[PDB]
């Protein structure tokens, strides 16, 4: 145990932990890779995400070889103060937490022939920048980039330890999505500039698909059914006003009770979804369909084979184009 | 922008534009041979009014946000104030209220005898 | 005499190296390890957590610190435990932990001759438990707290539960409104990550709701909500005012009842049980109220078609609400 | 100047903080005091309270004796760093804080026949279970337990200053209470017994009762009110039923009103609280007015002598029936 | 030369004891506050505090600390702070406070050649301020910032404000959208605890509370449904259906907006002159529905005295809320 | 050659005294600054801040770092700053600032051969920006940053935007939800408090908001519920229960919009421009209700006049609605 004791001794003695390997004779080459524990939540709201992750580092330092006993020093993470350690950062991260109990959770292992692996566990809120067109019908590629702060590209450069598919791990019961549903990630280098220099920059896109099923069975069935019911008066016979008359009233308050409560979770965003555009055509069709029916009484005692023709048109051609619409919309949107 | 307007015993300071910006009015004079002088101060919304030591108790300021306007009332007038007045706007975050540097936008001069 | 008890103490730290473990390049060093829950404060659906308060103590042995000639256990002041080597324990599933610190960090440290150190924490964690609200609020949860080495592998540290399955104190004296914890169950096991395979150890709990205060807040007033809908039916129909009044103020009330109770839950996308017991009850007084509407339009020129309808309202409405709460309470138990 | 910076520095020669006084030869007395500057708000729904001390201990360490012009030395806190003290901590305690504004709130003296006080400045959080079956008549007695976290009893016993009742001193214009009355506080010490040992515990319950002014002026009196107003259909005659209808459905509706907002403001329970039995009655007494009214209904047609005759024993039952309820519920209730 | 300087400033701190106040053993030292307010950024009813960001500066001479050969005053990095003694000054009503520390600890240290030392630190501090809102409202409060010694008595050191009068700037600065300020004072005293005398600075303000809109967008729907309540006194007594339902409505609609103005307003737990005033608002509505179940009891049997009673109750009810209205404004105002 | 970087680096840090500002006792050092903007994450009316993440970058001469022998800059491990001086910048307006941490704090220094030092950090920061709702929603707003220095007055240090007009990037990329940045503006001034004269930055930004959100929000909302309540004059006057419901329904959904709305705002006490067009609103779904009172009120003896100003309100009701909407817009554009 002596022997292990005057080895780090010896390896630390003279160290210089101000300066990264390397310096003024090569690039300092770093191999990361990333083990997500949980995916959590995303907040549309603040347009963000939280993500649970193992981070691994790992790199050459020739000033730390060393001959003895063991191949791989195994140490307490306090040994990572006192050498140099990348200076990685979240380009989009917004307030991450690198945990503390019970003892700071980082693992240094050192191999004989200089190696450094260097992991730690963190969890990182990131900004998820969304676009909401498409919504309820909406995909997303939530990014991760990092990189070096302090280092250039003529002086770090990164690379992902493995095939980049296979560098970004996911496990498998580390979900904690309600809303979304994580279909998988793409992995990507790329070089990002700025007025401090040029750096390597490393990312990860994770694809969410939004769910529908709250927004079919809680918006797109009413307005369906309420537009069907407001069509069903166009078979009633033109003697029953009373009942028409209360079908196009308890039809039209629904559809706009149901279209000023519709937009109760979403951002306050500047344009139109594809949620309010339906809500905008059933809204339309149910006060065209009432226009008809006043249009229609207003012609009963007076002109009794017009109203009737324009009910046995009306019958006809509100279903039709109801339902061309519907085919329009629906193969627009789930097929994009 | 802010544009002063000086009127007047009693002196009336009018200002338009974007008084949200500079919410606080300052009053000061000039002697033949000295500097410029603080007397007082008024802020547009919360009416609360600060004094030199040499007119306390003499000269008082109002403001009303109606027209835009602050008046400075002297009363009990003494030959040791003869000087040119000038009417001045700060800034939210211009600091100290007694320096002339802080204030951006300056009137024209007004003589008193 | 505490001259040679400091002489000892100092011996103990002379060469002392905080960056090796116990039997470092031997054998794996065994912790044992013991929890005293003392609270579970916060059960929250909408966070998908909980938090939970407990007396954290690791036992193991470092024969660095082996002491001869004082026939005492030396308790030492909490700062030494930062010139001491101690497990790197963290959990896996925590989200936001501390230790307590007034007056001083809640820490102990406990030598023993033959080299034996307790190393005792108190902590509040709050930890991840994702929950399934298909069966809110008839639903049962099973919360866990992950227990492992973050740099230690397999070959150099080891865990056990210390005294089996008493390790865990304090489960049978905790006090939950909403939850009764029905039973705690102790496991060990290893997990392998591409580093190496660790030690881990989990404490699970299986909570269940309680049902009464819901009882009490929502089925309740709906059930009684909806008998007063009823009750425009037993009304003649010439009273207009009186029916009115009753189907506004029903259809309000439950509006009012659901949002209320709505704006508790999170944004799941799925449909819980009291969403669906609320959605019916809400469409049968809107039903009613669009009844009483469509006879008092019509009950001029032909009153009675009017009260047969209403007579038939009267009989078909309760018939329809019992054949759904039967179907309900079928389907969710 | 310099004789005292001698003095201090002779004081630390030699001193072995991770050892306490009398290690080896006999127990560490600890006398301690708490001066209550504020009692702070009172949570029902977290089941907690918060509180502002001062916070004493005082003891005697052999090691610190001294000879010099002055007889006690008030030490900058930075002091007390460098020596050993208890390591006190708050069994019930939920997240405290040690003020740090401007600098520690800290204070060390030393006398020169070895004795230390040592005060600091908290703000602890503490637990307290309620049983809220006698809301909102109830009362509660809140604890604050304290003692020693890793030395056992026999190594450190905590005292009380003076007389156990004269130790805890509640300053006078320090209530933070805005629905809780301070009646008292109670003072004990005991003994603890758990898996490391056996500790010194110091209990301090306080007192705490609810005032009901709010919900009687909430609750209680449109309650009566409603009721009241229910009974007044009793004297509408038998010929205006649309008028009784309007009355019963109306009280019926007013009553349910106030069952729904009683029920927004109260923490969750899995039990009925006094107020839950007050409504539960209320309740049951406008439905059986409604029920009474369409008793009167069924008869008045076929047998009216009978219809008069039940509505004017009615008319006189329920008042009667009603304040003997009610004399009863406050009587037990009050008296408690 | 800066070397020169960095020699002085060597010299200066050889030797010194920062354990030590100055003149430790003899006269006490005379600390000199300043107070410059930047902002209030919040006053809370419901938390019964209020949010106050300031520069705190302070003012000492320590003779520890002298220096010659250079007639300029140093100002010195912040750093050095930790090295000098300073006051142990504490905000007793304070209950969560930070030094900002971006992009450094905001702390200025800046020494004179006589050993005059200014302290400065930006400071934000929720304080402590007990409101009483029984006149609420219509209230006014008074709240204070409490400056304290907590270690030294008044054997050690003593306070007062720097400049009399004009020792705290900035109030002009304070931009409440809910209040004005009135009035700020400044106190200085002694306070006794059991541990001696401590020397108390204290700065209070007093907040008047802005109506406008808000205030009316209360009290003007309850005299407004009550107006409407006495609408029913000038409807013939043969509508019993229509003038029952006008009761009923009024009834009804006080109870739900007293109901939601509660669920709005700051959950305070004590009751307020608001309440008061909504429960006369309800006491009237409810005397005008019983009124009319008078005059349908006896207009059957006694008509002439039930017109009677219509008429001098449409005199005496409009009179009688006037009373009612006028008592209450003139007692809480 | 690392050994010759760490002889040279160690030398410069050789007898280097923190304390003393580059060149003290001389000309005032003159520090350039650049800031990128990363983002603007949220304005809040409520609070009446906002939010943003920068790129912060200063740059010095310090004669006392120069080297020579080394053609390179040195880009040194972050905790060099703790050993040299920096400035004593801050932020005026700011109320929570932090410098991000993870994984190592997001901190850069850069020295070069002639002595030229290069500091960065990555900074969150909340800012105070006090807004004039008086025209909202169609408001434009003015928020700033304000950068000094805390302890060195303007004999000391200087302050300069390093570029001119281009020292601030990024703020072109800036995507706000609500706003739109019109124009960014870059301010060098001079402030004097009682202490001296300090070096003034000031970076604003002009935000003119979006009206879409608000068409969708209130405008539409408004307008529809308006329709429906002009749906009642096309019903027969003897439908009382259906037309009954459809006011009340207006009239609630009306409330609560208006209750939404002056939640999302500040509770200013003067009347807003959009406070003036819910309460026209109000009144006119109110008079709406009226109407059809007074209609109901009259139809039995005169049921043509009834039923002439039911046919006369279809159409005066509308284009009064009409010409308040005209003179709303025109009135604030
Ligand atoms: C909440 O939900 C969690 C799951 O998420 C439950 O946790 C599970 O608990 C069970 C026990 O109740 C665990 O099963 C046990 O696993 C141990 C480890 O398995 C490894 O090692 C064994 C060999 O020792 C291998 O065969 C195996 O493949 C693994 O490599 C086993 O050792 C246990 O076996 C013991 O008991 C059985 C009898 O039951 C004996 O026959 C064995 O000899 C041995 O004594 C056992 O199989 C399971 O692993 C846990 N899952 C997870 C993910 O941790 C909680 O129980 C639940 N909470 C509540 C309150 O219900
Ligand atoms: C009252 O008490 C609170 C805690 O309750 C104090 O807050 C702590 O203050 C200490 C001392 O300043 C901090 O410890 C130091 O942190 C430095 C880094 O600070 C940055 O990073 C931390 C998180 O790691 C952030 O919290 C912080 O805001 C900064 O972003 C370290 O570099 C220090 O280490 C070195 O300190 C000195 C050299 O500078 C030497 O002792 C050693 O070289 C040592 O390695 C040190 O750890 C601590 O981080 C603060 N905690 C929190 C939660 O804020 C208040 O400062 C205190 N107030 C007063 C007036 O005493
Ligand atoms: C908010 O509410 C607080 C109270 O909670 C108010 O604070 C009080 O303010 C008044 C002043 O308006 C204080 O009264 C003054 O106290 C001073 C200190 O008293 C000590 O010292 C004197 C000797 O100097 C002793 O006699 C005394 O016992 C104390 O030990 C006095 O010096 C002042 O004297 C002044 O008045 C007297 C007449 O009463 C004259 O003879 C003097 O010449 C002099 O003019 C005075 O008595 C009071 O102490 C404060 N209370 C507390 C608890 O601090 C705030 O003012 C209020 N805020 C607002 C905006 O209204
Ligand atoms: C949000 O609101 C803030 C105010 O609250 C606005 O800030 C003002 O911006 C204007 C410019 O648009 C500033 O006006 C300019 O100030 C310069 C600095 O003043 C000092 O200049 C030197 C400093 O040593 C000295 O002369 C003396 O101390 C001055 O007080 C002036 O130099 C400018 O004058 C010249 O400007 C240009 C050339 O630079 C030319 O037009 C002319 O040559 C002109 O003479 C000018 O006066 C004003 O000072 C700012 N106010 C504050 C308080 O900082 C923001 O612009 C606004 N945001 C938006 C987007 O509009």
């Amino acid at each position: 145990t002596t022997v292990f004791t005057r080895i780090l001794d010896r390896l630390l003695d003279g160290y210089d932990n101000r300066l990264r390997p390397g310096l003024g004779e090569r690039v300092t080459e770093v191999k990361t890779d990333i083990f997500v524990t949980s995916f959590g939540p995303v907040s549309d709201h603040d347009m963000e995400y939280t993500i649970d992750v193992f981070f691994r580092q790992s790199w050459k330092d020739e000033r730390l070889k060393f001959k003895g006993p063991m191949t791989v020093l195994r140490l307490n993470n306090l040994m990572a103060s006192k050498i140099w350690t990348p200076d990685t950062f979240f380009h989009n991260g917004k307030k991450s937490v690198a945990h503390n109990m019970t003892m700071p959770n980082k693992l240094l292992r050192i191999t004989e022939d200089g190696t450094l692996l260097y992991t730690m566990r963190l969890t990182v809120r990131a900004e998820c920048p969304m676009h909401l067109e498409d919504f309820p019908m909406d995909a997303h590629a939530c990014p991760l980039k990092f990189g070096s702060y302090a280092y250039t590209r003529a002086e770090v450069v990164y690379e992902w330890t493995r095939e980049p598919a296979r560098s970004v791990v996911v496990a498998e019961d580390g979900s904690r999505l309600n809303q979304y549903d994580l279909l998988g990630q793409t992995v990507d280098s790329g070089i990002v500039q700025s007025s401090t220099g040029e750096y390597v920059v490393m990312t990860t896109h994770f694809h969410l698909k939004r769910k529908i099923g709250y927004f079919v069975i809680q918006t797109y069935l009413p307005c369906i059914m309420t537009v069907i019911l407001s069509q069903v008066s166009f078979w009633l016979n033109r003697e029953s006003v009373p009942a028409r008359t209360v079908f196009g009233v308890t039809t039209v308050l629904t559809m706009t009770t149901l279209s000023i409560s519709a937009r109760n979770s979403l951002p306050k965003v500047a344009y139109a979804t594809a949620m309010d555009w339906f809500i905008a055509v059933c809204y339309a069709f149910v006060f065209s369909a009432l226009i008809e029916f006043a249009t229609v009484n207003y012609f009963t005692k007076s002109q009794p084979a017009r109203a009737a023709k324009i009910d046995r048109l009306s019958r006809i051609a509100f279903p039709l184009l109801f339902g061309i619409f519907n085919l329009v919309y629906w193969a627009t949107y789930l097929n994009r | 922008q802010v544009q002063l307007v000086e009127s007047g015993l009693r002196l009336s300071c009018a200002a338009s534009g974007h008084t949200f910006n500079y919410p606080i009015m300052g009053w000061f004079r000039q002697a033949p041979g000295k500097e410029r002088e603080f007397v007082g101060a008024i802020s547009w919304s919360g009416g609360s009014t600060s004094y030199a030591d040499s007119v306390k108790d003499r000269f008082t300021i109002s403001r009303d946000n109606a027209k835009n306007t602050v008046y400075l009332e002297m009363n009990n007038l003494k030959p040791e104030d003869t000087a040119v007045y000038y009417c001045a706007a700060k800034g939210r975050y211009s600091g100290g209220l007694y320096y002339p540097t802080n204030y951006d936008y300056w009137g024209q001069g007004t003589q008193v005898t | 005499n505490m001259s040679f008890v400091k002489e000892t103490v100092d011996k103990l730290l002379k060469g002392y190296d905080i960056r090796l473990r116990p039997d470092f390049g031997g054998p794996p060093v065994c912790v044992g390890m013991n929890i005293d829950i003392a609270s579970i404060d916060m059960v929250s659906e909408v966070n998908m957590d909980y938090t939970l308060t407990m007396y954290f103590q690791q036992y193991w042995r470092d024969k660095r610190l082996a002491y001869s000639g004082i026939p005492l256990n030396l308790t030492l002041d909490n700062r030494v435990a930062d010139q001491l080597w101690v497990p790197d324990t963290y959990f896996l599933n925590d989200k936001k932990s501390f230790v307590h610190g007034v007056t001083v960090k809640n820490r102990m440290i406990r030598l023993h001759p033959d080299g034996t150190v307790l190393y005792g924490l108190r902590i509040t964690t709050t930890a991840a438990c994702m929950m399934d609200l298909r069966r809110y609020p008839l639903d049962e949860q099973n919360c866990t707290l992950e227990i492992e080495s973050y740099g230690y592998t397999t070959d150099d540290i080891e865990f056990y539960w210390r005294g089996g399955d008493k390790a865990v104190t304090g489960v049978e004296r905790i006090e939950l409104p909403q939850f009764s914890i029905v039973e705690h169950r102790l496991v060990s096991r290893n997990v392998v990550f591409a580093t190496g395979a660790y030690p881990r150890l989990s404490l699970s709990f299986r909570l269940k709701r309680n049902i009464g205060y819901f009882i009490l807040q929502t089925y309740m007033p709906s059930i009684l909500i909806t008998i007063l809908s009823w009750v425009s039916f037993w009304i003649n129909y010439d009273a207009s005012a009186a029916r009115v009044a009753l189907g506004i103020t029903t259809v309000l009330t439950m509006t009012t009842i659901n949002t209320h109770l709505r704006e508790t839950l999170p944004k799941i996308p799925y449909v819980k049980a009291i969403d669906m017991y609320l959605m019916g009850c809400f469409v049968f007084v809107f039903l009613a109220l669009l009844e009483y509407a469509f006879v008092n339009y019509i009950f001029f020129s032909q009153p009675a078609r009017a009260a047969a309808i209403d007579r038939w309202s009267r009989i078909v409405f309760p018939f329809t609400f019992s054949l759904f709460n039967l179907v309900y309470w079928l389907y969710y138990v």
